């Protein structure tokens, strides 16, 4: 009876994937299984081009 | 067949059997060392690391 999960909520686990992933190759790319385009914005309209 | 390995008794039909000669059974103590070690594991747990083996 094991646990490799003794894992508390203290660290990151979460946002451990998140960080590793921006360095490889750009997660904008599309995608099939992977939902790997970003959660993001429009960088022309958040900052007013009126 | 009546003296061949009956082994003969005191009285011809006894009451309480004692232990010598009618086969009582010693299985070897089957000796294992440890699963894991106590003196391995006393000096992490307390310092820092945690484990599971």
């Amino acid at each position: 009876q094991l646990n490799a999960v003794v894992d508390l909520q203290d660290r990151n686990t979460e946002l451990s994937y998140q960080l590793l992933l921006d360095s490889i190759g750009d997660r904008t790319r599309y995608f099939s299984m992977w939902n790997q385009a970003v959660d993001s914005y429009d960088p022309d309209v958040r900052i007013i081009e009126n | 067949q009546a003296a061949i390995t009956t082994t003969p008794r005191n009285n011809l039909n006894p009451r309480s059997w004692p232990a010598a000669l009618v086969y009582q059974e010693s299985p070897a103590p089957t000796t294992v060392v440890l699963p894991r070690d106590a003196q391995a594991e006393v000096q992490m747990t307390n310092s820092g690391a945690q484990l599971a083996g």
